[PDB]
RNA sequence: GGCCUGCU
RNA sequence: AGUAGAAACAAGGCC
């Protein structure tokens, strides 16, 4: 007998047991060298998708842009750019007609927060193409760049503390005739209008990682710092807009996403009287980001901000104007390898425009000769379409629209259909007396969707009779069912540190319980498991063991010496008390009255040097990014003990020409450590004001030195020396 | 005293005082979250790949003042080389495990008092009283409802104010809180952890924790008290119901 | 009116008051009276504050000039002159240090003797106006206020005044300075009334310049300005395009519906090629044990002792010779890294205290076997561009092969019982709820199931392995290691035991980026001859290196005993994924105690003890050439356990990309199945993604077989 | 100030085809000889969609009516308009 | 041969 | 050789 286990799916439904198709068990696959290739490729697709289109060079860029809107309508199946402006601005309006008073409240609240919005809003993002060195950084790496860039040319608005000023030097910058920048190997090197230009409409490439669920790697991008605050804006306003939209599922979590789901295909069947027949769609849009216009993007928020202040007008048109121009890094470049020498070259991206063809082969060779000619300094035009979803929620926006164009009040027909959109996916419950209305009734709506530049994946899409369908790895069968393979790769140690580490790993294996449909014994075994490979990795053993680590005599001394050993944490070698019912409760409280005094006192110090607070946002907070799906951040309980240490950092930059940034780094750590000695709220609440630090410290000294003398240690002697330390301090200032 | 002269030392340096002069106190925030340091992307892999090196964690410069260089048979503790971006230096996990053996001890009696919210959870599940398991399908339907059960009926901002004025009460500026809820929370919050000294940033933030209600959407079937959602976990599964009463009830 | 202030006060107090005017944000050349007068009170605050000190007494004692002391404190400390921000902070820490009230205007001063504030204020009207109207605007104060005003008068109510009246006169000559000096300029006409309180402004985020034009190119074909463009956008109205545009459009665009019948999916076409070949880490099904039955625990021990103390347990150690070579590599190498292993184990084993971990010598041998020194040197562009033979990186689709028969009897043995527990899990809670007592006991249940299987050996097997090779490459990046495949299992007796499969050469691990590959050469000790299904073994060169004799009625075998030696590698990611296998586990036990569940959702009552000891129901868990065989919910978890082991050892993106493409299919199959009408837009788009999945991976195109047969017998 | 001149009908078949253009929103009218003035296009009417497509030049000031699949009911008078400005119109008998 | 780094 | 698979590793750089 031959053992199968497909054959198992003759007895359970597959939706039942779609957990066993699920390989998420295994390494995931990772790129391991450039991604100039799929940058190449993807710039390529996304031009020929649109070919029909018309030519044309911007005056300023100097670039070859192409503008397919209006463009001849597609005659066959394959994936089209060609938007029309009227069939989508028509869209919009029916939109509004079945939501009124969606885009005027929706502008009234993003014209509030952005004449409200701070700079500092911008810090909290993950890396940004820097083009002060031209490479990805951290955003506030990136931020305080530019900021120091645009403070040395003389475009010092951004010192008002708001983000819409910052964005005023932003604009104020790109009339510059000539700007001025740092680069080590310090050289000051000058930068005309159209190098500027080109530098700040530009995007830095990179490949995927961590991928699962397809054999070939794809290309992401990211954006610089200038054009990040207008992107903000738009995603504000399109957000505010969506959480108005029942049909969207992107500005909500995965539970609320089932919800609406289950709504949506209980008022689709449930009003379908015996006589109409109902089908879902189960859909995937096949280039979802490539066939995306800006300038239709344009078109649908200058539609929306009618009869709006001009200033907001414009403030949120300045985004799609900038993507329509965006300019993309072709990425890493390119590793060749001689084996009759022996030996391996890294010649940069930058080359692709002058470097010969004959180390390419045949498919690179053709994607560099077709990619030329839209070369421009080392980078490549890319107006015919988006990226990587930087504009996910007003994709979701046309998508929405799309699904409410069918409310059998524009259908004018029998059939009619509904569902719900999540970008590159939705679930379409289409509704019609006969089989012959369901057919048109599909037909017109991809008819439709191909009018608004969006495509329906056929091989990837499906249409059986409602009851039955999927939405984002959501099996929707008479009812949602649990699958728990997603959730898998997270049952292991995040890597944060040895309490955060327990306590992700328990408050993950409590919700994949309560959301997850995780069983009782698969709970208490993942338990087991998560405890052994913690006590593997923190090497932190039982103690009454025998296992010679690294740690592991420190362990038994500690040991030895307690008295009551039940209370000793399992990062010291402790038994574990952890059950289904101790799930919810950090380990330090569950263990508190069985520790003993002189063991509690040592572990929850505040002298101690190991732990660190920076900021409130970073106390308690994880960043795990979940498989298949964008990086989440979690809440972990967590008591701060010694074992709340924060990792070695990477240590590496000390034999690059940035190694300036780490000195840079640590007079900065000084003088905001300094600072918060001055200012205990400064972690808190970020300060605000338009002064200089020495100001206020020097001046909080002269009060505090007084007050703390009319009641406590100071003393006369003391105080008149702190005032004229803050005289002294004050003359150096001077000089 | 001490402030105000390293201070003085740091603008006694031509660098530290540029730093100092032309940054303005709104851009706090930017210097102070600058850095060379990416965000790591695969926490895991790191964790148990440096975890293998002698000198894996970080630490405070003051660990090699109270913690010896090496133990009892010569394993290093700590060593002196600092972090790439900062002043600490890397030290072995043992020096951890060692502060728990002979490292200078205090008194944690206020700990409960300062992490009222876990503290709370385990008095709540220690007297709780379990019942018969009973199997039957449950209709689980998706609700939003409140996780905290200590939230004080306050917002993020609302109770902002009042932790301030609990911790800082010097930086509240312009706001003197109005409603009398809040007057009679920062009388209690105030007198009760007048003298803690775990840290004020912990403090705060375990405040907003406990006064500020939080809200997030299950699936439920049953239940729906703040007090019984956190054992969500242990009370509702997909076929069997288990019976519970917190201690509170 | 500005020359004045360029006149006559100091520099101090003129870059105070401009940065009070840029506190708020108006500009200073519309309306400059403000200045004037504001900076004359922030003067008059100076002044009064100035000059006046205090020793341990009251009685400020006042000097013209502070002499050098101790004896510098000052009688009234300034409120204004500072930001909004400090400004209240100088108010709550007074407040809070000096128990008193918390005004909720600015004040100006603050004193001892009378412990309080003073809000100092100038105006051009008469005082006794002035005072009760501030005095309305703060609500029940206790801070004294005091004002003047320039007709030379002073008042106060407690008819209270601080401190000395020769200081008053200074403040009124200084008054009258300021009055008979505008005499000269002639401001009244205006002066007394000059602010009214006016505070507004308008946004404005003008587009203009280069950014205006690039707007300008970001438009419809047909349009040429933004102006324009938002122009017809705000006079545009729904009439009716939609349906023109659909009705010109060419009705060849459309999404007709095949309908998907039992006759329509035909099975998915496998590669041909040369037969598929070994790809694990280490030897699965062939592999053998050389115990000690110690009682030690699973991380209790020290490897080196425990492998030479079982090796020796073994009697019948031959000359080792070549039996099956690599085929592409140098056998001899091979041959003699075995003996250079047995020799410094042997060396260990003669001195004193076995180590805990041992580095071996950096001979040419496994100079080769661990590829040292054979990365090509990396050099500049700009040095080789005439080397013809200089070009990409070898990037094409991998080389296909074809299934084989092995793969299947491989998983078929993987989940077969064993004579031995290969878990030993760790401690948890005392169970304390009902609920916790009916999850443990299906714990214990499944433990009891599982233990006894070649997929939980398996699952150690790697596990110690990745773990040792990960810490040994972290720890020694830069020599050569030994590290013996150690696992400890417990008899049915319950004597513990160890077993010692073979030995891993970990090499240079320098492994910068997750995708770095660190190689290592292993050794594994087996019966299985290599000259049956040589296919199978293309990358490994077997040696012949002893005999074995185990128990058999068929008087004693006597078998050979071979030697399976390799050169493999992994990367940071693949160890860290291969010593986390024990989920596979998980994800098992979670599919069946759903299934469990699920099934007692309909019996009020748990089903767990009759479905593991009655095993009356039974799941299709395999064909025989008889048919379909079912098998008790054991072989299920121990089928399901061995699929999860299987894909997290031959992981690779053929598997992802087919797990999702026919998971697609799948579905579609239920779906008919259960006569939903299921419907497709292009089924061979699927069935062409499926297919380009499978290329050379045994696993992949064993999942590939099995989706064929469960289409073969399902549709029906 | 806005001319506009009709080019392009006549006489032709049931079944065939004809360009109408105007050289000059714009708006293709016809009238029949026993009634007053139909709408053409601009948008189509019902008894002429599907068959007859409007599009101009906008470089070249002309509106072009590409007539196809006519039929004896088309029979008309064809007159430009300009949105105010008529042409005098081009006779197309069908 | 000596020393530096391992996400920069 | 080997790992791996649309491009890479099989140490890097600095003296």
């Amino acid at each position: 007998m031959d053992v199968n286990p497909t054959l198992l799916f003759l007895k359970v439904p597959a939706q039942n047991a779609i957990s066993t198709t699920f390989p998420y068990t295994g390494d995931p696959p990772y790129s391991h060298g450039t991604g100039t290739g799929y940058t190449m490729d993807t710039v390529n697709r996304t031009h020929q998708y649109s070919e029909k289109g018309r030519w044309t060079t911007n005056t300023e860029t100097g670039a070859p842009q192409l503008n397919p809107i209006d463009g001849p309508l597609p005659e066959d199946n394959e994936p089209s750019g060609y938007a029309q402006t009227d069939c989508v601005l028509e869209a919009m309006a029916f939109l509004e007609e079945s939501h009124p008073g969606i885009f005027e409240n929706s502008c009234l609240e993003t014209m509030e927060v952005v004449q409200q919005t701070r700079v500092d809003k911008l810090t909290q993002g993950r890396q940004t193409y820097d083009w002060t060195l031209n490479r990805n950084q951290p955003a506030a790496t990136a931020l305080a760049n530019t900021i120091e860039v645009f403070r040395s040319n003389g475009l010092t608005a951004n010192e008002s503390g708001r983000l819409i000023d910052f964005l005023k030097d932003v604009m104020e910058s790109m009339d510059k005739e000539e700007m001025e920048i740092t680069t080590h190997f310090k050289k000051k090197q000058r930068l005309n209008k159209r190098s500027y230009l080109i530098r700040a409409l530009t995007l830095n490439t990179m490949t995927k990682d961590a991928e699962r669920g397809k054999l070939k790697r794809r290309a992401i991008a990211t954006p610089g710092m200038q054009i990040r605050g207008f992107v903000y804006f738009v995603e504000t306003l399109a957000r505010s807009i969506c959480e108005k939209l029942e049909q969207s599922g992107l500005p909500v979590g995965g539970n609320e996403k089932k919800a609406k789901l289950a709504n949506v295909v209980r008022k689709m069947m449930t009003n379908s009287q015996d006589t109409e027949l109902s089908f879902t769609i189960t859909g995937d849009n096949t280039k979802w980001n490539e066939n995306q216009n800006p300038r239709m993007f344009l078109a649908m928020i200058t539609y929306i901000t009618r009869n709006q202040p001009e200033w907001f007008r414009n403030v949120l048109s300045i985004a799609p104007i900038m993507f329509s121009n965006k300019m993309a890094r072709l990425g890493k470049g390119y590793m060749f390898e001689s084996k009759s020498m022996k030996l391996r070259t890294q010649i940069p991206a930058e080359m692709l425009a002058s470097i010969d063809l004959k180390y390419f082969n045949d498919s690179t060779r053709k994607k560099i000769e077709k990619i030329r000619p839209l070369l421009i300094d080392g980078t490549a035009s890319l107006s015919p379409g988006m990226m990587m979803g930087m504009f996910n929620m007003l994709s979701t926006v046309l998508g929405v629209s799309i699904l409410n164009l069918g409310q059998k009040r524009y259908t004018k027909t029998t059939y009619w259909w509904d569902g719900l959109q999540s970008s590159d996916d939705f679930a379409l419950i289409v509704n019609a007396p006969n089989h012959e209305g369901i057919q048109a009734g599909v037909d017109r709506f991809y008819r439709t969707c191909k009018l608004l530049g969006i495509n329906m994946s056929k091989k990837k899409s499906y249409i059986n009779r409602t009851g039955t369908f999927e939405f984002t790895s959501f099996f929707y069968r008479y009812g949602f069912v649990a699958n728990f393979s997603m959730e898998l790769p997270s049952f292991g140690v995040s890597g944060i540190n040895e309490s955060a580490d327990m306590s992700i790993g328990v408050t993950v294996i409590k919700n994949n319980m309560i959301n997850n449909d995780l069983g009782p014994a698969t709970a208490q075994m993942a338990l087991q498991l998560f405890i052994k490979d913690y006590r593997y990795t923190y090497r932190c053993h039982r103690g009454d063991t025998q296992i010679q680590t690294r740690r592991s005599f420190e362990i038994k001394k500690l040991w030895e010496q307690t008295r009551s050993k039940a209370g000793l944490l399992v990062s010291d070698g402790g038994p574990n008390l952890y059950n289904i019912r101790n799930l919810h409760i950090p380990e330090v409280c569950l263990k508190w009255e069985l520790m003993d005094e002189d063991y509690q006192g040592r572990l929850c110090n505040p002298l101690n040097p190991f732990v660190s607070h920076k900021e409130i946002e970073s106390v308690n907070n994880a960043v795990m990014m979940p498989a298949h799906g964008p990086a989440k951040n979690m809440e972990y309980d967590a008591v701060a003990t010694t074992h709340s240490w924060i990792p070695k950092r990477n240590r590496s930059i000390l034999n690059t020409s940035q190694r300036g940034i780490l000195e840079d780094e640590q007079m900065y750590q000084k003088c905001c450590n300094l600072f918060e000695k001055f200012f205990p709220s400064s972690s808190y609440r970020r300060p605000v004001g338009i002064s200089s630090m020495v100001e206020a410290m020097v001046s909080r000294a002269r009060i505090d030195a007084r007050i703390d003398f009319e009641s406590g240690r100071i003393k006369k002697e003391e105080f008149a020396e702190i005032m004229k330390i803050c005289s002294t301090i004050e003359e150096l200032r001077r000089q | 005293m001490e402030r105000i002269k390293e201070l003085r030392d740091l603008m006694s340096q031509s660098r530290t005082r540029e730093i100092l002069t032309k940054t303005t106190v709104d851009h706090m925030a930017i210097i102070k979250k600058y850095t060379s340091g990416r965000q790591e992307k695969n926490p895991a892999l790191r964790m148990k790949w440096m975890m293998a090196m002698k000198y894996p964690i970080t630490a405070d410069k003051r660990i090699m003042e109270m913690i010896p260089e090496r133990n009892e048979q010569g394993q290093t503790l700590w060593s002196k080389t600092n972090d790439a971006g900062s002043d600490r230096v890397m030290v072995s996990p043992l020096a951890v495990t060692w502060w728990n053996r002979n490292g200078p001890t205090t008194s944690a009696v206020h700990y409960p008092k300062i992490y009222k919210t876990y503290f709370e959870k385990v008095e709540r599940l220690k007297h709780g009283t379990f019942g018969p398991v009973h199997f039957r399908n449950q209709v689980k339907i998706r609700r939003r409802v409140d996780i905290n059960p200590g939230h004080a009926d306050l917002s993020a901002k609302e109770a902002q104010d009042v932790i301030m004025e609990v911790v800082f009460p010097n930086e509240v500026g312009a706001r003197i809180l109005t409603s009398e809820s809040q007057l009679t929370i920062t009388k209690e919050k105030k007198e009760e952890l007048q003298d803690c000294k775990i840290s004020p940033l912990m403090v705060a933030y375990m405040l907003e924790r406990e006064l500020v209600r939080k809200t997030r959407f299950l699936p439920v079937a049953g239940g729906t008290s703040s007090v019984y959602i956190e054992v969500l976990h242990l009370t509702q599964g997909t076929c069997w119901e288990q019976m519970y009463t917190p201690g509170g009830e | 009116m500005e020359d004045f202030v360029r006149q006559c006060f100091n520099p101090m107090i003129v870059e105070l008051a401009e940065k009070a005017m840029k506190e708020y944000g108006e500009d200073l050349k519309i309306e400059t009276n403000k200045f004037a007068a504001i900076c004359t009170h922030l003067e008059v605050c100076f002044m009064y504050s100035d000059f006046h000190f205090i020793n341990e007494r009251g009685e400020s004692i006042i000097v013209e000039s502070g002499d050098p002391n101790a004896l510098l404190k000052h009688r009234f400390e300034i409120i204004e002159g500072r930001d909004r921000t400090m400004a209240w902070t100088v108010v709550n820490s007074i407040c809070n240090t000096t128990g008193a009230e918390k005004p909720k205007f600015l004040p100006d001063l603050y004193d001892y003797k009378e412990n309080r504030f003073i809000e100092i204020g100038v105006t051009r009207r008469e005082v006794h106006i002035y005072y009760l109207e501030k005095a309305n605007k703060i609500k029940s104060e206790k801070t004294h206020i005091h004002i003047f005003s320039f007709t030379g008068e002073e008042m106060a109510t407690k008819a209270d005044y601080t401190l000395d009246e020769e200081s008053r006169a200074r403040i009124k000559t200084r008054l009258f300075t300021i009055r008979q000096e505008m005499a000269s300029r002639g401001l009244w006409d205006s002066f007394r009334q000059s602010e009214r309180g006016e505070e507004t402004i308008e946004e404005r985020f003008e587009i203009t310049g280069t950014m205006r034009r690039l707007a300008d190119q970001s438009l419809p074909p047909n349009f040429s300005s933004l102006e324009n463009f938002r122009a017809y956008v705000d006079g545009f109205e729904p009439n009716g395009y939609i349906e023109g545009k659909l009705s010109q459009m060419s009705k060849e665009v459309n999404a007709r519906i095949e309908p998907f019948l039992k006759t329509t999916p035909r099975p998915l076409r496998l590669p041909d090629g040369p037969p598929c070949s070994q790809r694990s880490k280490f030897l699965l099904m062939d592999a053998l044990k050389l115990s000690i039955e110690d009682p030690s625990h699973e991380g209790e021990g020290i490897p080196l002792y425990d492998a030479i103390k079982c090796m020796r347990t073994f009697f019948g150690w031959k000359e080792p010779n070549v039996v099956k070579p690599h085929e592409k590599g140098i056998n001899p190498n091979y041959l003699l890294a075995w003996k250079q292993v047995l020799a410094e184990l042997q060396d260990i084993e003669n001195e004193e205290k076995i180590p805990k971990t041992k580095n071996m010598k950096k001979t040419s041998q496994l100079k080769w076997a661990l590829g040292e020194n054979m990365a090509p040197e990396k050099v500049d562009f700009d040095d080789c561009k005439d080397v013809s033979d200089l070009k990409q990186y070898d990037s094409d689709e991998p080389e296909l092969r074809s299934l084989a028969s092995w793969i299947q009897s491989e998983f078929n043995k993987a989940c077969e019982l064993t004579d031995s527990s290969w878990i030993e899990l760790d401690e948890i809670g005392e169970d304390v709820a009902p609920i916790e007592h009916i999850a443990s006991m299906r714990r214990n249940y499944f433990t009891a199931e599982v233990s006894h299987c070649r997929a939980t050996e398996y699952i150690m097997k790697g596990v110690y392995i990745n773990t040792a090779l990960l810490n040994a490459s972290c720890a020694a990046m830069d020599d050569f290691q030994l590290i013996p495949m150690i696992s400890k299992c417990r008899t049915k007796e319950g004597r513990r035991k160890t077993n010692l499969y073979g030995f891993i050469i970990k090499g240079r691990s320098h492994l910068r980026n997750d995708t770095d590959v660190v190689n290592f050469v292993s050794m594994e000790f087996s019966l299985t001859d290599p000259r049956l299904e040589p296919h199978k073994w293309e990358k490994y060169c077997v040696l012949e290196i002893g005999d074995m004799l185990l128990r058999s009625a068929i008087g004693q075998v006597s078998r050979p005993m071979f030697l399976y030696v390799r050169t493999n590698g992994t990367s940071k990611i693949k160890m860290k994924w291969g010593m986390e296998m024990r989920r596979c586990l998980l994800q098992s036990l979670q599919q069946i105690e759903s299934m469990i569940e699920a099934e007692s959702s309909v019996k009020e009552k748990d089903m767990t003890k009759e479905f593991f000891e009655n095993k009356s129901e039974t799941w299709p868990i395999g064909e025989s050439p008889k048919g379909v065989e079912e098998g008790s919910i054991g072989k299920v978890c121990r089928t399901l356990l061995a699929k999860s082991v299987f894909n997290s050892l031959y992981a690779s993106p053929q598997l992802e990309g087919f797990s999702a493409e026919s998971r697609k299919l799948l579905l579609i199959v239920q779906a008919l199945r259960d006569n939903l009408e299921p419907g497709t837009f292009d089924l061979g788009g699927l069935y062409e993604a499926i297919e380009e999945c499978l290329i050379n991976d045994p696993w992949v195109l064993l999942n590939a077989s099995w989706f064929n047969s469960f289409l073969t017998h399902a549709l029906r | 100030q806005v001319q506009l001149q009709e080019s392009g009908g006549g006489l032709v078949q049931a079944g065939e085809s004809l360009r109408l253009s105007c050289a000059a929103g714009m708006g293709w009218f016809r009238q029949a000889p026993g009634k007053e003035r139909e709408f053409v296009a601009s948008y189509a009417m019902d008894f002429v969609k599907g068959r007859f497509t409007i599009s101009r030049d906008n470089s070249k000031n002309t509106l072009y009516l590409q007539m196809n699949s006519l039929k004896p009911e088309d029979t008309a008078v064809y007159y430009c308009a300009a949105a105010k400005y008529w042409g005098q119109g081009t006779q197309v008998t069908v």
